[PDB]
RNA sequence: GCUUGUGCUGUCUUCGUCCA
């Protein structure tokens, strides 16, 4: 149930998650749930896209 | 498989409310009606049986069959094994266990006294045989308890229910 | 009796958990000269039951997970025509398999496996990255999940215009590409497997 | 994750046949569908389509000398005992000899240790099961003859008591349906029972 | 010990034949082979055998 | 109408259907008209006004369906034809090394009797495949050595000494159909070595 | 998954004394279940003293993580592995790592955490019943076999003892 | 509830059994086909009274098939539950969805929705049980339940009980 | 197909004069087309049309 | 290694055959 809520929240915000911290700053997840799930979900980083 | 002695019952148009089975309303259906017919077509009453009467009858019939099959020469397990059919053996074993663990009267004379008390009584001359079987089987202790368990007895308030229950408890072996 | 029952149930629970862990712990097949975990390009073949009438159906899946160029062969697989058709199919410029998977319903699949392996070895059909050259690998594929996939309504909705054997080939290719997700796609049906 | 698992000979055999290498091995007995009969070899197909083979020394009994073609026919199914399994080529060798097909019954390695197995109870139960397999059916015999009466020996003697000397009665014999005992009155309260053996009987009840 | 149902229906084909006439099996060794004791219990539930 | 007055109970009144609501009493056989649980029957347990709860007959579990979707049908008489992929008494491959015979069939489930006797309840999708064995493979051999085909009646000699007619053959196991074993509609599994042909 | 496990628990938040008793109970249960592993640890690592104390401390720390911090098994296994293993330097300055717990043991600790709450509820009910009995002098047998009780079978035995020997008070409160 | 009923059975006999022992063979066939059977119309037939002295009459030869048809009339003890009846029972199995009891050969299933809430199911208990503060009902425990609904099968009867009313539950 | 024989027909589906014919034997061979079934699941040369 | 396939229209009209 939490996965479907997370997917719907991401699709509301724009179907793209820029940063891991946005699971907390955008109120998408709670503190302990994020603390559990932070290192097991990842965002592919492309150096050509992020020069900064 | 087996067919009752009551036949006919062809198509009609009227529908009645006294058709559904219901213990509380004392509507036992046509095949279990108060009036029955034997093989000779004579009048016959519905024969209810309490667990004591049923246990006595099944024990008597089973021991008679066992004696007959053995050339006329007590254990429940061997007596059940006398019968044929594995499913039949299981069914008779289950009935023997159920009767044994809830036998209110294991003696012939006590059962005879109970039947005489529940039949020859003036108040019980109006009582339905199903009510008699339920009272002799369930082993109720209170008039209110009997009325709650048996709703039919509520409408028959001309019955000395309490003293009959106390006599049944007295006859019951502690 | 209750205590021993509970203890033995715990031990059997952990044994079943370890067996299932051994079942699902598989990486995707690693093509040679490529880093582990790279999704390979797969070609799968199966005639079905192996009877006289049954034809061979092929499905090619690229590394992006898109099914490409399902084909049907209209000749006896023990003939030279089938070998020529398969050689033309594999050597086509638009198809570049990394591995060839074969599975079937009975022992007739061994003849297909031997035929394809002999054809690959004799014709020297090498992997086309379009230096060192390596022949394409021919293996048997465990079809635990494909047989349930071919009957699933999700597969039928996904590919309405395709027969059951095409869905079986797609299931085999998907199993080669990602065993874990194929086990996950079974949903309630994965408790009925031989764990 | 671990590398992609590649099936071995046993896994390929189990995949393609659905018979494990435990339930299909040396010494087991299976029914096989005969397909070819020759002078020196026999080719059969098992239930899971594994092609079997039996040689001349394994088709016929040592005391037999008849040709193999006369003994078995194409399309017949027989019992055979496995002598070798080739798990890679899906081929097996079998034998139809009595010593292999029937004697090998205890195919499971049940730990029959005397301290860990109730040997005597098993023997008693097995003996009782053989004593129940010895049970047979039997019935009386009916014969149509004017001087035949379905009576015992003493019953025949009592029946002949009311009759004068020389009258003859016939009763079934206790030695079997193939025997008939004829009793005739030798003297007052003296009777002789003579057993008659029947040959070329059309039926048990027939004469 | 075997009931009559167990006395008849326990055939070599059956999985319960392994422990049909078992005895002197210590409790300490049961946890090594959980399937054996679970099969014993399941046979007991069928009314074939009795574990004593 | 039904009321405490006898004179009112002997009157028939014609009433429009737009002002009638069905009355569902606890403990009545009812068959679902329409919905996801269509053609499910069972006995009413709880009547929460508009919503009615009942223990099913097929799935044998409590199902909550609205009262508008119920018809009082005292018998199920559900036909399972044109459903699933499995006829009755089909020899179905459950998984890689498991097989069985369909004993009872349902709208979205099946009852399978294994070769060892264990009964299973599975959805149709979870079944691995259906074994369409050839007629030559569907032949076995009795303890005497006499061939026994499908439809041949045989009777055991070991064990309980039961009797039945051959319904399916798998390896050494014979699936037999019998009249007197009502427990599994006559289907009991025995090895061919245990039987003698009649 | 933790919500699904704890959905049946009437009250999960234990007091401090009950929580310490829970930790001790889980340590004892793991000691009972992992006897062969502890024997192997003691025999093959004889040179290191008091490894079982380190095992007890590690099990208590894992119970602390699971109960208070509500960490699930993969997170503990990945990011808290230093509390599940012990390291030492031998006489030859050899760095040796000993793995006290594995992932299956973490799942077993979760299972024991779930299991102990039924024992706690039963013990609380038994203590409440004893309070309603209101003995003038504390029964030495009751306290003796109540302090050491660690399975619900012994709690049931104490319940039977109490309802037998003090049946009159039970009847008064209320065969 | 047990009753005495006058029942009849139609028995067909093959001509191969036309012998002196025809009556006794018909008697044993009747006993095997009647003892232990379950008919929804009647309930459960447990025993047949005077089983060795049942009149079988004269059989009628069926035209075109040779076999004789016999009409056998007998009196037997029959048990059948009724809707709205309170009877005793013994619990046979405990499950989260409810408990299964046995009333002789009949198995009665009671769901949790017909069980009072204070009898909370305890799966951790040995054996598992539906227990309350003052009540504890497990396998083999005497229970008094009221039959609410009866389900009729081809040759089987399924009953549903309830214990939510007074004078029910543990006894 | 029918139960009779078809070996007496020629390539054009017609029997030739001078051939012996018995009852039921096929003397004129004619076929009509039929929209093919789901046999396009794979039947190399044995799908009925 | 290779195996054999499994059925039939309807409705009228006309002309005939053996009696009557």
């Amino acid at each position: 149930r939490k996965a479907a809520g997370l997917i719907q929240s991401i699709q509301r915000i724009g179907s793209n998650l820029v940063n891991r911290a946005h699971l907390i700053t955008e109120q998408l997840t709670s503190k302990t749930v994020f603390l559990n799930m932070a290192s097991f979900v990842y965002i592919v980083f492309d150096p050509d896209v992020e020069r900064n | 498989v087996s067919t009752s002695t009551v036949g006919a019952r062809r198509r009609r148009a009227k529908q009645q409310v006294d058709d559904e089975e219901n213990a509380t309303l004392l509507r036992l259906g046509p095949e279990f009606a108060l009036k029955q017919y034997d093989h000779d077509g004579n009048e016959h009453d519905l024969i209810a049986l309490s667990l004591s009467e049923s246990r006595l009858l099944i024990r008597e019939a089973l021991k008679a069959r066992s004696r007959a099959r053995n050339g006329g020469v007590i254990d429940d397990d061997e007596l059940a094994k006398v019968t044929s059919g594995a499913v039949a053996n299981g069914v008779v074993k289950k009935t023997l266990d159920y009767l044994n663990t809830f036998a209110r009267f294991k003696d012939e004379e006590t059962c005879t006294a109970v039947d005489q008390l529940l039949h020859n009584s003036s108040d019980c001359s109006v009582l339905h045989p199903f009510e008699i079987a339920q009272l002799s089987s369930l082993g109720c202790e209170d008039v209110d308890e009997a009325i709650t368990l048996i709703p039919s007895l509520a409408a028959k308030k001309e019955v000395n229910l309490q003293r009959i229950l106390d006599e049944l408890n007295r006859l019951e072996d502690p | 009796k209750e205590s021993i029952r509970r203890d033995c149930e715990r031990v059997l629970y952990f044994q079943v958990k370890n067996s299932f862990t051994k079942k699902i712990d598989q990486a995707p097949y690693q093509p040679p000269t490529y880093a582990k975990g790279t999704i390979p390009r797969v070609l799968t073949l199966s005639f079905g039951e192996g009877n006289r009438g049954d034809a061979v159906l092929g499905v090619f899946m690229d590394d992006s997970g898109d099914v490409k160029s399902q084909i049907k062969f209209d000749e006896d697989f023990q003939s030279r025509d089938f070998s020529d058709s398969l050689t033309r199919y594999i050597k086509s410029n638009n198809i570049n398999p990394d591995i060839i998977g074969i599975s079937g319903f009975n022992i007739h699949t061994k003849k297909l496996f031997d035929k394809v392996n002999e054809l690959v070895n004799e014709e020297r059909l090498t992997i086309e990255y379009d230096s060192d050259k390596h022949l394409i690998r021919v293996i048997y594929v465990n079809d635990e999940t494909a047989r349930l996939y071919q009957h699933s309504s999700k597969s039928s909705a996904e590919y309405p215009n395709r027969p059951q054997l095409a869905k079986y080939c797609i299931g085999l290719a998907k199993y080669i590409q990602s065993p874990l997700l194929e086990y996950l796609a079974l949903d309630e049906s994965m408790y009925s497997l031989h764990i | 994750r671990r590398d992609f698992h590649i099936l071995n000979e046993a896994e390929i055999f189990q995949l393609l046949t659905r018979e494990t290498v435990d339930s299909f091995r040396k010494g087991m007995v299976i029914p096989v569908y005969v397909r070819k009969v020759e002078s020196s070899y026999m080719s059969v197909s098992t239930q899971s389509l594994i092609a079997g083979n039996i040689q001349r020394q394994d088709i016929l009994e040592p005391n037999d000398r008849r040709d193999p073609r006369e003994v078995y026919s194409v399309g017949q199914t027989v019992r055979a005992c496995i002598l070798d399994v080739d798990y890679y080529n899906f081929k097996c060798q079998l034998s139809l000899l009595r010593q292999f097909t029937e004697n090998q019954v205890a195919g499971l390695n049940v730990n029959r240790n005397p301290k860990f197995w109730d040997i005597e109870s098993e023997n008693r139960d097995r003996q009782e099961e053989i004593d129940k397999q010895r049970e047979e059916s039997r019935e009386s015999r009916v014969i149509k003859h004017p001087f035949f009466h379905n009576m015992k020996s003493k019953e025949a003697e009592d029946y002949l008591a009311a009759r004068p000397v020389g009258d003859v009665v016939i009763r079934p014999s206790s030695k079997g349906s193939n025997h008939i005992t004829i009793s005739w009155k030798v003297a007052p309260q003296l009777y002789q029972h003579i057993d008659v053996l029947e040959e070329n009987k059309d039926d048990a009840n027939a004469i | 010990e075997l009931t009559e149902r167990g006395k008849l229906q326990i055939e070599p084909e059956s999985p319960y034949f392994d422990f049909k006439y078992a005895k002197n099996r210590p409790i300490s060794a049961l946890t090594a082979t959980p399937d054996l004791y679970l099969r014993m219990i399941q046979a007991e539930n069928d009314g074939l055998v009795n574990i004593k | 109408l039904h009321s405490d007055d006898d004179t009112i109970n002997s009157e028939t009144v014609e009433i429009p259907t737009s002002d009638l609501r069905k009355i569902f009493n606890v403990g009545d056989h009812v068959r679902v008209i329409h919905g996801k649980h269509t053609d499910d029957t069972g006995l009413i347990v709880e009547v929460n006004g508009d919503k009615v709860e009942f223990i099913s007959n097929q799935t044998k579990r409590t199902v909550i369906v609205f009262s508008n979707y119920l018809i009082k049908s005292t018998d199920s008489t559900v036909s399972i034809n044109e459903s699933g992929r499995f006829e009755l008494h089909d020899l179905v491959q459950v998984n890689s090394d498991l097989v069985g015979i369909v004993i009872r069939a349902q709208k979205d489930s099946f009852d399978v009797l294994c070769s060892d006797g264990k009964l299973l309840s599975l959805p149709p999708v979870s079944i691995y495949s259906k074994l369409n064995l050839n007629p030559n493979q569907q032949i076995a051999i009795d303890s005497n050595g006499v061939e026994v085909k499908v439809g041949d009646t045989v009777r055991e000699f070991t064990g309980e000494r039961r009797q039945g007619t051959i319904l399916h053959v798998y390896r050494n196991f014979l699936f037999l159909r019998s009249r007197e074993i009502v427990e599994n509609q006559g289907v009991f599994v025995t090895s061919s070595n245990r039987v003698k042909t009649i | 998954r933790f919500q699904a496990y704890r959905k049946s628990i009437k009250n999960y938040k234990l007091s401090d004394v009950d929580y310490s008793n829970e930790r001790d109970w889980i340590v004892e249960q793991l000691k009972l279940e992992k006897r062969d592993f502890l024997q192997h640890l003691t025999q093959a690592h004889s040179s290191v003293a008091h490894l079982e104390e380190k095992f007890e401390a590690s099990v208590k720390k894992i119970v602390d993580f699971i109960a208070i911090e509500s960490f699930e098994v993969p997170f503990i296994w990945n990011h808290r592995r230093d509390y599940a293993l012990h390291t030492y330097n031998d006489d030859s300055n050899n760095t040796i790592i000993v793995k006290l717990l594995n992932e299956d043991d973490l799942w077993r600790i979760v299972q024991l955490d779930l299991d102990y709450h039924s024992i706690h509820d039963k013990k609380a009910a038994l203590s409440s019943i004893y309070k309603q009995l209101d003995l003038d002098v504390v029964d030495p047998t009751y306290e003796e076999f109540f302090g050491s009780a660690r399975t619900l079978s012994e709690l049931q035995d104490i319940d039977d003892y109490l309802t037998f020997n003090y049946s009159s008070q039970v009847k008064n409160l209320t065969s | 509830m047990f009753f005495l009923k006058d029942l009849s059975l139609i028995l067909t006999l093959h001509p191969s059994y036309f012998g002196p022992q025809m009556n006794q063979y018909l008697r044993e066939k009747l006993l095997t086909d009647v003892e232990g059977t379950c008919t929804g119309q009647f309930g459960y037939i447990v025993t047949v009274l005077d089983g060795m002295n049942i009149d079988v009459g004269k059989g009628r030869i069926i035209p075109g098939s040779g076999s004789a048809e016999f009409e056998v009339k007998y009196r037997a003890v029959v048990w059948k539950p009724f809707k709205g009846e309170v009877v005793d029972a013994i619990v046979s199995n405990v499950s989260p969805i409810g408990f299964f009891a046995d009333v002789g050969p009949l198995n009665v299933f009671v769901s949790t929705r017909l069980i009072p809430d204070n009898l909370v199911y305890n799966p951790s208990n040995s054996p598992p049980a539906y227990m309350s503060n003052d009540e504890l009902i497990t396998k083999g425990s005497k229970v008094r339940l009221k039959v609410v609904g009866t389900r009729t099968d081809v040759n089987e009867i399924y009953a549903i009980g309830s214990i939510k009313e007074d004078f029910l539950g543990a006894i | 197909l029918k139960h009779g024989t078809y070996e007496k027909l020629d390539e054009d589906g017609l029997i030739a004069p001078g051939v012996r014919v018995s009852g039921d034997d096929i003397i004129i061979g004619k076929t009509t087309p039929i929209p093919p079934d789901t046999e396009e699941l794979g039947q190399r040369t044995k799908y009925h049309t």
